[PDB]
This record gives structure tokens, C-alpha cells and sequence, in this order.
């Protein structure tokens, strides 16, 4: 299932929600495996994501529509660029003009819960969590949800 | 089809054209290296697939250098396209500045025998590299990320101690936010920072200088 | 393990490295510094031989 | 020192740095008097009081 | 420093910092030797060794291997210590005097015992 | 020396006023940042209300 | 003689004076400085421990 | 030599040797300054950089963001182009001369431009 | 429950029993010890491991404070003490006289 109704609520990889907070209605479904936009159904990369990061922002710019990999050992601080740049987007989302905001999409697999936690209550501290959902898959979830969750 | 898997899964962050209705999904995947090997399979593939890459690094955390992004390696293939008119004006100079710091950092200590620019260069680089730390849970505007790259490319943060330069930043980003506000509109609302804002800021940085305290005393004006 | 203390010589030969080079741009600055100072002091030996 | 010796002369050592310091501290030979620190950069007066 | 407080968070950072560094020169003190560092660095390695060696600690379980009873520092004379270490204000004891010791009492005890103070 | 004890004693008094402007500024900004703080800390408060 | 001695020490006292009245100017105008970062870094203190102090109050 | 000739070669190996001794200079040049280098070194610096700028030249995609039209240099015209850089025989014009040109017609006029 | 970490270079060395005293261990300790030897090899292992540090730390320290040479010169003549011909056993009164 997807529609608004899934900002600020935790699901699993089928969608259920986990954070016990009730049901999520659904604007509709939405297979898995629809094909990526076409060659012919793109623009170039225009438009800033700003990270709120100076290194980021300054060295590695991410435009809206990029991928950008962050990759390191653990404990580098990988999460917490993500996090922030999660935070960072609220600036957009108060903006509430859609060209400008950003939702946010937290997909955790196989992180164990109480990790998924602290991250929800980070973001809730930014207040990130208006604008952003979490699809978790923690460690003790079967591989298929493991598999499925991003 | 593991490199299938993970291509498949991050070509659907797409930036969708007018007639789609415009709209974008912006992809951060994260991977974990082990031992800082990048080479391994599934680095290499989602290396291969991404646009760019941030390479965060140990020695670096461990260095003070937060977030530890290795400058040297981390890559964005997009580029100035994905920067406002500021930010690209005020960045440009920070990737040569700081390449050129890292190979002069080995002759930190016979500042005597260094030319004059060389020492320079040096002196630059450390106040730059002070200048990309950031505490965490603290993301700064686009404007506030201007404003603090100007000070830093601008020599602006020259004749402060590289201790304090974080401080200052804060300090500064700060002073102006309270009192001189209509510089960060400006280049949020034009998104690029025009001469009489120049002028204004370069002024308002000299003020907060005469004020600044230094961690040591020294005074930081000019 | 193999692989993992060969990754350390070859981190250890390259800051080895670093250091001889940079120490080699200083010698070479140094010699002409004290070229210098055997000219600066030709003069005089020149004129206390006469 | 063996052409000295050749000479029938006897060498007093006398050394300018810490190299040779011990070197010949190696060699077991007396050193009469030693100036060191200033070979990087010798001063007038270091020669002075060698001299 | 939200947890643990700022003054603690900032001594484990300079600590760690220096270990960094220490473990940097490493290789260069090795191969070219200690006496080619800047003053700086030579302050710092032996800052790092000193550090390094207050870091071990006689434990209470360890007695069966060495016979010497073990002992508990509380974490504010653990706070202090490092930051005393870090400032160089230990930097005149011998390093030995920091292996496998207490808190602070028990390190003026050791340099003691070694002839310095 | 008249001159130079006039000097002197007139930089006493333009920085006896420069010292009285810049610390009523210090008092100014000061009680800015008080206020904008506890100003935060409410909105905060009344957040996790 | 004297008035020759007095001349010199006339000059030399003006010297003086030419700078200590920016010595003393300067030096006061660090006290003030450092004064205001006091008062600043006090304030700001303050209001950290408020909204520290509002934190716990809020959330018992 | 077998492929391309003899005259090619040995332009190709001199423009190779300039240019590496000038990048060995590079470290010297950039930590010390230039003024510590010898006059053999200034002169083979300011030679090296005209080569190296010689090399540059203005390509037809290069009409899109920059006016000024690409060039086609015929073969000949580079060997007996760079064989003269490297006899010093333009030693004497500037460095801005040498940026994005053609042959040597186009290295006159825009040093005439100067 | 515990090794004894043997080397050929230390075997070429000179030390033998090539034990390299850094990496072996006992996670017995003292309990398989007599008093005596308890007593006097109380902290042996770790000195020795103290000494090797600082030996290949001191490898080209032109010069070294009082404690670091004190040191040194001690590591240097345990590990003499320690070395031992093959087929030449003691016994345990006599190594806790030598460790002594
Ligand atoms: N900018 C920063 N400044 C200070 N500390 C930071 C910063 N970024 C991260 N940290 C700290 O570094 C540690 C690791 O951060 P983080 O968990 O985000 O890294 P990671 O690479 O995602 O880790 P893991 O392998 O556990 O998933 C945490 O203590 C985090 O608080
Ligand atoms: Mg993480």
C-alpha cells in the first residue's frame, strides 16, 4: 500500500505498520517491481538537495534525483549524514509548498530495534518525523523481509 | 543478479521530466565497508552504479575531521548542476585549497623554508579543514552554508587561530542571524550573493572581529 | 593475514615516503642557505689572506 | 691517522658533531675535546673557540 | 555530549585524537627515529605513551596472573587524570610510573617508587 | 608634550564613551540571546505538551 | 644646561606619551571586549541550563 | 620511428623529456618558489609551460560554450610546430598566446593579438 | 589453556627456548606456581613485554632518559636469565634462585 497516510508511521516491508500506532489507509497498491522511468522520461538534475552539511553541500553536491552513495567502515558516521540530511529537509517541509518540500523514506534493514528507535526518536527530536517514514527490517526479521525492505 | 538486485533497485531514484509532473526521489543507499575495502563486491557494484560517492573514513573520525568525508575521494558526478549560484561561487576554490593543503601537510613544521604563498596555502588549509567540522543533529541552511564558506575562502578566517575557527563560525553565523538577517534572505530568496551583500557581510565581519575573543587572547582583527 | 599486514608496509612505506620527501625539499633549501653564507663570508677571507 | 702514525706521530682527536662523537666512541678512542649543536649552521664564534 | 557531559566527551576526544596521531608517527619514529619530529610531535608521542600507558589499569581478576591487587578509579578522577594528561602536566614522570595503576594517588605512589615526583 | 597630554587624555575619554557603547551593545545582545533561548525553550516545552 | 636636559626629556616624554595613550586606549578597549564575551558566553550558558531545566520539568 | 617516422619521434621524445623534467620541477617550484631554481631550470620551465600550453587547443565541441570555432591541425604542421617549441625558437612570446590556437598561423596572429 | 609461541627467528637469535614472550601465555598464572616462584616472577611476562616494546621503540633513540636505559639494560639481562641449553633441566628451587 502507498499514499500520504504512511508519513510519520514505522511499516515493514509489507507495509503493516509496527509502531503499534493503528491501521495506515491506503491512497492505493503499488508493485514492487514496476520498471524505473525510462531514458526518455527523465531531466537532468537541477535542483539542490541540501544535506545541511558543508562538506556535503561544498565537496559532493546532491542534486534532487541523484544517488549518491555514502560508504564507509562502521562507526564513521554514516548514519548521521543521513539523519541529518533528513532533519535538514524541514526547513522544506514547514516551506509547505510542494516544489519545495522533500518526504523522507528511512528503509533500516537488519539494524536491531532499538537502534530504529533511536533513530525515530532523533528524528522526532528534529521533528523530521512529520515528513518521514520508516520501513524497518531489524536483524531478528526474516531474510525475505531483509530482502524486500528497500 | 546481485548486481542486478542492487541496480535495479536504485534506478528507480529518478529526477522525472515536466510532462511526468517533474517530481524526483533522491537515493542515499548506504554501504558498510570492511578494513576500508572499497574493492570488495558489493562496494564495487554500488560504486559502479551510483552517481557519486562519500567515503567516510575511520582515521579520519578518529583525526576530530566529523563527518570524516575524505574530501580527497568522495566524488559527485552531477556537481555544480546540484549547487545554487552562492554556493557554487564560493566553493569553487575549497577543492584546489584543500588538495594543495594535504600535499603540503607534510612540511607543517619548516614553515621558515616555505615560500611565502606555500605557507599561505598551508595556513588556508587548515582553517578550511576546521571549517568542513560539524557537530552532529546540527544541518545548517544553504544560506548559513554560504555565509561560512565565504569566510573561510575569502581569508576571512586568516587572522583567526585554527582552535577557535569552528567558535567563530558558530559565533559569526550566529551575530548575523541576530542582527544583519537580511544578508541570509538575499541569498536564499536570490540564491546567489550579490555585491552590496558582499560588501555589507565583509563589514559585518570586520565588527564581529573587533568583538571576537580569541581562545588564547590574540586579537583576530585583520 | 597476509593481505592485512601488507596493506600496513605498504601505509608505513608511504608516510616513509612522505617524510623523505619533504626532508629532501628542505636539504634543498638548506644548501642554498649555507652556499650563502660561504659566499657572505669570502670577503673577509679574502682580504685578512692579503 | 695511519699516515701519522707512519710519521711516527701520535693522533690527538678532536671532534665537531656527535656523529663522529661515537664513532670513535665505538673505536674506543679518546676524544680531547668535543664542540657539538651547531654543525647545521656554525657561527663565527664556534669556530673562534675551536681555533 | 548529551549523555556523558562535555568535559568528558571533550578529554576521550582529545585521548583519542593523540592515539591517532601517535599511531600515525609510528612507522616514521621506527624507521627514520624520534629525533627527526617536529617539537610538537615529539610532545605529542610522548604525551601518547604515557597515555597509553595509564590507560591499563591492575584488575581485580588479573591478580592471579601478576599478584598485585587490582583497583578502581572513579570516572570524575578518570575525567581529571586524562585531562591532566592530555595537558601535559605528567609529562615530566616516567612513563613506567603509568603502567598498571590506579588514579592519580596511586601514580605520585609509583613515581615515587621510581625516584621522581 | 601639551599636545601629547592633550592626546592622551582626550583618547581616555573617547574610549571611556566607545567602552560604555560597546557594553550597553553586550547588555543589548545578551538579553536578546536570553530571550530568544527561553523563547525556544517554550516552543520546545509546549512540543512535547 | 638644564634647560637642554629638560628639552630632551620633553621629546622623550612626548614619545612616551604617543604611546601609552594607545597602550592604555587599547588595553581598556580588550576589557571592555572581553567583558561583553563574558556577559555573552554568561547568558548563553543561562540559556542553556532554561531550556535544560524546561526539558526535564516538560517531560516528568 | 617504423610507424609514424623519424622526424615524429624524435619531436614526440623531446616534448615527452621537456615535459617530464618540468613536472619533476614541479614539487621544487611549488614548496621552494621558482626563484630557486637555476637559469637552465627558468629556461627550461618557461619552455616546458609553452609546450604544455601548445598543447591545448580549441576543439570544435568546444564551439557550444565557448564562440570561437574548433581547429584541424594537419599532422606536418604539429611536428614542425612543436620540433620549433622545442628549439626555443617562441620563447619570447607569452604564455596567453598559446591557449586554445591552431598551427603556427594561428600562434602568430593571436601573439600579434598580444 | 594457554600457548607457548615458539619462533624461528628468535630461535636464530640466540633465545632458546625460542619463546616469544609478547603473544604466549598461561590462563593458569600464578595458581601453577610454587610461592617462591609466584613471588619472584610475578610480573616477568609483562616486564618482558614492557622491555620489547620500548626496545623496539628505543631501536634509534639517539639518546634515552635514566629510566628508559634502566630498563633496557634490565629486559637485556632477563632475557639472558631466561635462555637455557637443551637437555639441561632445573630444578624449581633453582630457576626461582636464577629468576631471583
Ligand atoms: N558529526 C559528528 N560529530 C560527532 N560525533 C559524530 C558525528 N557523526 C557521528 N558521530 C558519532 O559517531 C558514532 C558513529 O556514528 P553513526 O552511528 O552515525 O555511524 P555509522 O557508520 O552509521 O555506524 P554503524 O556502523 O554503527 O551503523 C556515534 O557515536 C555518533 O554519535
Ligand atoms: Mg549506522
Amino acid at each position: 500500500p502507498v499514499g500520504d497516510a504512511f508519513l510519520g508511521r514505522v511499516v515493514n516491508p509489507l507495509g503493516q505498520p509496527i509502531d503499534g500506532q493503528g491501521d495506515i489507509a491506503a491512497e492505493t497498491r503499488r508493485a514492487l517491481e514496476l520498471q524505473a522511468p525510462s531514458v526518455v522520461q527523465r531531466q537532468s538534475v537541477s535542483e539542490p538537495l541540501q544535506t545541511g552539511i558543508k562538506a556535503i553541500d561544498a565537496m559532493t553536491p546532491i542534486g534532487r534525483g541523484q544517488r549518491q552513495l555514502i560508504i564507509g567502515d562502521r562507526k564513521t558516521g554514516k548514519t548521521a549524514v543521513c539523519v541529518d540530511t533528513i532533519l535538514n529537509q524541514r526547513e522544506a517541509w514547514l516551506t509547505g509548498d510542494p516544489k519545495q518540500q522533500v518526504r523522507c523514506v528511512y528503509v533500516a534493514i537488519g539494524q536491531k530495534g532499538t537502534t530504529i528507535a533511536s533513530v525515530k526518536r532523533a528524528l522526532e527530536e528534529g521533528g523530521a518525523m512529520e515528513y518521514t517514514t520508516i520501513v524497518a527490517a531489524p536483524a531478528s526479521d526474516a531474510a525475505g523481509f531483509k530482502w524486500l525492505a528497500p | 543478479d546481485v548486481f542486478y538486485l542492487h541496480s535495479r533497485l536504485l534506478e528507480r531514484c529518478a529526477k522525472l521530466s515536466d510532462e511526468l509532473g517533474g517530481g524526483s526521489m533522491t537515493g542515499l543507499p548506504i554501504i558498510e565497508t570492511k578494513a576500508n575495502d572499497i574493492s570488495a563486491f558489493i562496494p564495487t557494484n554500488v560504486i559502479s552504479i551510483t552517481d557519486g560517492q562519500c567515503f567516510l573514513e575511520s582515521d579520519l573520525f578518529n583525526q576530530g575531521v566529523r563527518p570524516a568525508i575524505n574530501v580527497g575521494v568522495s566524488v559527485s558526478r552531477v556537481g555544480g548542476a546540484a549547487q545554487i549560484k552562492a554556493m557554487k561561487e564560493v566553493a569553487g576554490s575549497l577543492r584546489l585549497d584543500l588538495s594543495q593543503y594535504r600535499e603540503l601537510e607534510a612540511f607543517a613544521a619548516f614553515a621558515s623554508d616555505l615560500d611565502a604563498a606555500s605557507k599561505a596555502q598551508l595556513d588556508r588549509g587548515a582553517r578550511l579543514v576546521e571549517l568542513l567540522k560539524q557537530p552532529q543533529y546540527s544541518p545548517l541552511a544553504v544560506e548559513e552554508q554560504v555565509v561560512a564558506i565565504f569566510l573561510g575562502t575569502q581569508g576571512h578566517l586568516d587572522s583567526v587561530p585554527v582552535e577557535d575557527v569552528q567558535r567563530f563560525e558558530s559565533e559569526l553565523l550566529e551575530h548575523v542571524k541576530a542582527s544583519h538577517s537580511d544578508i541570509f534572505d538575499g541569498i536564499r530568496e536570490t540564491k546567489k550573493l550579490s555585491e552590496e551583500a558582499e560588501e555589507k557581510l565583509v563589514s559585518v565581519i570586520n565588527e564581529f572581529k573587533k568583538g571576537f575573543q580569541a581562545s588564547d587572547g590574540s586579537s583576530v582583527v585583520v | 593475514a597476509t593481505l592485512r599486514e601488507l596493506r600496513g608496509r605498504i601505509r608505513s612505506a608511504g608516510s616513509i615516503k612522505k617524510i623523505t620527501k619533504a626532508q629532501e625539499l628542505i636539504a634543498t633549501s638548506r644548501i642554498a642557505k649555507a652556499q650563502a653564507r660561504v659566499e657572505a663570508a669570502r670577503p673577509y677571507a679574502a682580504e685578512i689572506t692579503n | 691517522f695511519s699516515l701519522l702514525r707512519d710519521e711516527g706521530k701520535d693522533p690527538v682527536l678532536y671532534v665537531v658533531g656527535r656523529k663522529a662523537l661515537g664513532y670513535f666512541s665505538f673505536r674506543q678512542r679518546t676524544v680531547v675535546e668535543s664542540w657539538t649543536g651547531f654543525s647545521e649552521r656554525p657561527t663565527y664564534e664556534n669556530a673562534r673557540e675551536i681555533a | 555530549p548529551a549523555i556523558v557531559g562535555d568535559e568528558h566527551y571533550r578529554v576521550a576526544q582529545e585521548v583519542i585524537r593523540i592515539l591517532q596521531r601517535y599511531k600515525d608517527l609510528q612507522d616514521i619514529i621506527a624507521i627514520l627515529g624520534i629525533d627527526e619530529l617536529s617539537e610538537e610531535d615529539k610532545q605529542l608521542v610522548n604525551r601518547a605513551r604515557r597515555i597509553e600507558r595509564f590507560l591499563s589499569q591492575n584488575m581485580m581478576a588479573a591478580e592471579q596472573f601478576t599478584g598485585q591487587p587490582g583497583s578502581t578509579v572513579p570516572l570524575k578522577e578518570t575525567i581529571e587524570a586524562f585531562d591532566k594528561l592530555t595537558k601535559g602536566e605528567f609529562d615530566h614522570l616516567p612513563e613506567q610510573a603509568f603502567f598498571l595503576i590506579g588514579g592519580l594517588d596511586d601514580l605520585a605512589k609509583k613515581a615515587e617508587s621510581l625516584g621522581a615526583k | 608634550l601639551a599636545d601629547a597630554d592633550a592626546m592622551h587624555a582626550k583618547a581616555l575619554a573617547d574610549a571611556k564613551a566607545e567602552s560604555e557603547k560597546v557594553t550597553e551593545e553586550a547588555k543589548q545582545d545578551s538579553e536578546r540571546i536570553a530571550a530568544q533561548l527561553s523563547e525556544q525553550a517554550g516552543s520546545e516545552a509546549e512540543r512535547i505538551k | 644646561e638644564a634647560m637642554l636636559a629638560k628639552t630632551a626629556a620633553d621629546n622623550r616624554k612626548s614619545a612616551e606619551q604617543v604611546a601609552a595613550a594607545q597602550a592604555d586606549y587599547e588595553k581598556e578597549m580588550a576589557e571592555a571586549r572581553a567583558q561583553a564575551s563574558a556577559l555573552r558566553d554568561e547568558a548563553r550558558a543561562a540559556g542553556r541550563s532554561v531550556v535544560d531545566e524546561k526539558r526535564a520539568q516538560a517531560s516528568g
